[PDB]
RNA sequence: GCUGCAGUUAAAAAGCUCGUAGUUGGAUCUUGGAGGGUGCGCCGUCCCCGCCCUGCCUCCGAAGCGUUUACUUUGAAAAAAU
């Protein structure tokens, strides 16, 4: 069955990218994959996003240009403890300059980047570049 | 799949002959009918697949019997659907 | 007077006494009288569109609306050509509780009701802002500018009552929650 | 209530002094017994039945001689098979870096429960606090009957 | 997708968005829920009561007549009976099987059969329990299975 | 071989299914304008912050005081040698 949901939007859009797709529809959405399509919205890696609202739990529709090279979710959300956010970004990151990891924390969903100006940490959503 | 469909505004015409399920955002296929029977000139509203029997306000009368799906109708019967 | 129907806790005034005059005079009547007499209002506000007619909202106890739902139509027929230059509707009020916090603090106050949660208020608001038509559907779109766009698709029948309106609702929407609002048919299937 | 003074000894709180005397009404006089408590502090309310109480429970917090100093508990009742003792099971997170999942682990954790609780139940989250040693196993002592009807799974009233 | 087979099959109702409606519904909340009353008096599950509804006389959902789904209706009414219906026909089922493995002890296939059905059943059992609707301490058991079912 | 293994044929998916522990679990309840850090020759460039285009109650402090946590964050407490 399902223990998540986001990983399945995430692999959604990257096989559309792949394939050479513009638009996917995923299902069924949440609060956690909008915030998660947004953060890579206000970064650029895809374009217009719209939920639609079947009576149920939604679906999305995603616009995407093609400069996403991967957007991957890590699972479990293990917890990060600020010197492990470079870890991670390492880890699993192009160039220390670009790509985002993108993590849950007490003051919101957010690239690693506003995490870091913030200055709050938390549990690891997923990422991009 | 050439790189090419609006996901979000779809045809109705392909978009009607999906499961309804698998629609755009769900939606059955399923309906109502008013039916007639002249000896009285009342109606009763019946469900396009129905499972019971369907029979009118008084006479024992039939109204149809069930199938795998929709029901079927009597010999001499009319039927207006309706409605939004 | 503005101590009867204008109250829900506090008297006043103007419009509030207009519209109310406005009932008075459809009052005068036959069925069109009785039927209404028991509907009562909370609050009038007066809200505009944007090259300059204004619309008239009426808010309404929530225990009343099936009766209002009852006349509706040929109650706002009246009181747009009575008090014409005003698109006139009605909503319900509708109390919405803060979702708690933690610290907020929490002294574990009676749970709420789902029927009783902003965006269920806010969905209660677009319902009530179009009326007999139905809301068919609905959309989401994200703008490159992180803004966000609802589209709320309508049925078709009836409308007509609604057409004119479209753009109030989008401001009315507006001046209650601060998100944007667009309009649309549909499609027959088939 | 049942009589208290069962055993054999007489039950009595030291230095808590009688004396009931002669005349008329009561007779001797009603009470019949001075009752001496105390708050444990740390806010802990002493609960109406330590004071209503005949009962004398030395272990007592409130009635007895026994300060609560230390850590402070809580955990889940899963044995009230003894006589004002009962057994919680502490829940805990036991983290493992050397590769990062932690397992839950638990402890059980003998605790004197005095009468003035009741329906401790097994099931009943419980918060009890350090005290000097009661018994070679016994180190705490059931402080406040956290409770709840809740957890619905049945339907709890009043 | 299934539980006790390979089986996939979707399959379902599709429920329908509108939100309000039928509107060429007339009738209205008193009348259904008389209609729901009655037809619990004779005996009629809430499964049986909204089919019957259904395609006899105009309920596309008793729910949205009326705020309230079929078994919450019975319930209130007083017409609540001792096991939830689901866990009554999976009881029923387990025993006609176990009355005819006790016939024909040569049917492996229906003692398999009868296992399935049984870890069904203390499965519902075990989620009912978990919420109060069965007291703490209900078992379905052969020997008092029968008995129970009629 | 957590990070970061392999198992159709190379060493390796139990004949098959039920199933307790354990693990694992759907959607859904709040919405430019200047302050301070270091570069470049009075000007600005680039973070960070309260904003525009949200602890209740008791009745400022105090107190009541927390729905439970995990989490994460900021402090203290944190032997020297190393």
């Amino acid at each position: 069955v399902r223990m998540n949901v986001l990983a399945d939007a995430l692999k959604s859009i990257n096989n559309a990218e792949k394939r050479g797709k513009r638009q996917v529809l995923i299902r069924p959405c949440s609060k956690v994959i909008v915030r998660f399509l947004t953060v890579m919205m206000k970064h650029g890696y895809i374009g217009e996003f719209e939920i639609i609202d079947d009576h149920r739990a939604g679906k999305i529709v995603v616009n995407l240009t093609g400069r996403l090279n991967k957007c991957g979710v890590i699972s479990p959300r293990f917890d990060v403890q600020l010197k492990d956010l470079e870890k991670w970004q390492n880890n699993l990151l192009p160039s220390r300059q670009f790509g985002f990891i993108v993590l849950t924390t007490s003051a919101g969903i957010m690239d690693h980047e506003e995490a870091r100006r913030k200055h709050t940490g938390g549990k690891i959503l997923g990422f991009f570049f | 799949m050439p790189l090419a469909k609006d996901l979000l505004h779809p045809s109705p015409e392909e978009e009607k002959r999906k499961h309804k399920k698998k629609r755009l955002v769900q939606s059955p296929n399923s309906y109502f009918m008013d039916v007639k029977c002249p000896g009285c000139y009342k109606i009763t509203t019946v469900f396009s697949h129905a499972q019971t029997v369907v029979l009118c306000v008084g006479c024992s009368t039939v109204l149809c019997q069930p199938t795998g799906g929709k029901a079927r109708l009597t010999e001499g019967c009319s039927f207006r659907r309706k409605q939004h | 007077s503005a101590k009867i129907v204008k109250p829900n806790g506090e008297k006043p005034d103007e419009f509030e006494s207009g519209i109310s005059q406005a009932l008075l005079e459809l009052e005068m009547n036959s069925d069109l009288k009785a039927q209404l007499r028991e509907l009562n209002i909370t609050a009038a506000k007066e809200i505009e569109v944007g090259g300059g007619r204004k619309a008239i909202i009426i808010f309404v106890p929530v225990p009343q609306l099936k009766s209002f739902q009852k006349i509706q139509v040929r109650l706002v027929r009246e009181l747009e050509k009575k008090f014409s230059g005003k698109h006139v509707v009605f909503i319900a009020q509708r109390r919405i509780l803060p979702k708690p916090t933690r610290k907020s603090r929490t002294k574990n106050k009676q749970k709420r009701p789902r029927s009783r949660t902003l965006t269920a208020v806010h969905d209660a608001i677009l319902e009530d802002l179009v009326f007999p038509s139905e809301i068919v559907g609905k959309r989401i779109r994200v703008k490159l500018d992180g803004s966000r766009l609802i589209k709320v698709h309508l049925d078709k029948a009836q409308q007509n009552n609604v057409e004119h309106k479209v753009e109030t609702f989008s401001g009315v929407y507006k001046k209650l929650t601060g998100k944007d609002v667009n309009f649309e048919f549909p499609e027959f299937q088939l | 209530m049942a009589d208290i003074q069962t055993e054999r000894a007489y039950q009595k709180q030291p230095t808590i002094f009688q004396n009931k005397k002669r005349v008329l009404l009561g007779e001797t006089g009603k009470e019949k017994l001075p009752r001496y408590y105390k708050n444990i502090g740390l806010g802990f309310k002493t609960p109406k039945e330590a004071i209503e109480g005949t009962y004398i429970d030395k272990k007592c917090p409130f009635t007895g001689n026994v300060s609560i100093r230390g850590r402070i508990l809580s955990g889940v009742v899963t044995k009230m098979k003894m006589q004002r003792t009962i057994v919680i099971r502490r829940d805990y997170l036991h983290y493992i870096r050397k590769y990062n999942r932690f397992e839950k682990r638990h402890k059980n954790m003998s605790v004197h429960l005095s009468p003035c609780f009741r329906d401790v139940q097994i099931g009943d989250i419980v918060t009890v606090g350090e005290c000097r040693p009661l018994s070679k196993t016994v180190r705490f002592n059931v402080l406040k009957v956290t409770k709840a009807a809740g957890t619905k799974k049945q339907f709890q009233k009043f | 997708g299934r539980m006790h087979a390979p089986g996939k099959g979707l399959s379902q109702s599709a429920l329908p968005y509108r939100r309000s409606v039928p509107t060429w519904l007339k009738l209205t909340s008193d009348d259904v829920k008389e209609q729901i009353y009655k037809l619990a008096k004779k005996g009629l599950t809430p499964s049986q009561i909204g089919v019957i509804l259904r395609d006899s006389h105009g309920v596309a959902q008793v729910r949205f007549v009326t705020g309230n789904k079929i078994l919450r209706i019975l319930k209130s009414k007083g017409l609540a009976p001792d096991l939830p219906e689901d866990l009554y026909h999976l009881i029923k089922k387990a025993v006609a099987v176990r009355k005819h493995l006790e016939r024909n002890r040569k049917d492996k296939d229906a003692k398999f059969r009868l296992i399935l059905i049984e870890s069904r059943i203390h499965r519902l059992a075990r989620y009912y329990k978990t919420k109060r609707v069965l007291p703490p301490n209900w078992k379905y058991e052969s020997s008092t299975a029968s008995a129970l079912v009629a």
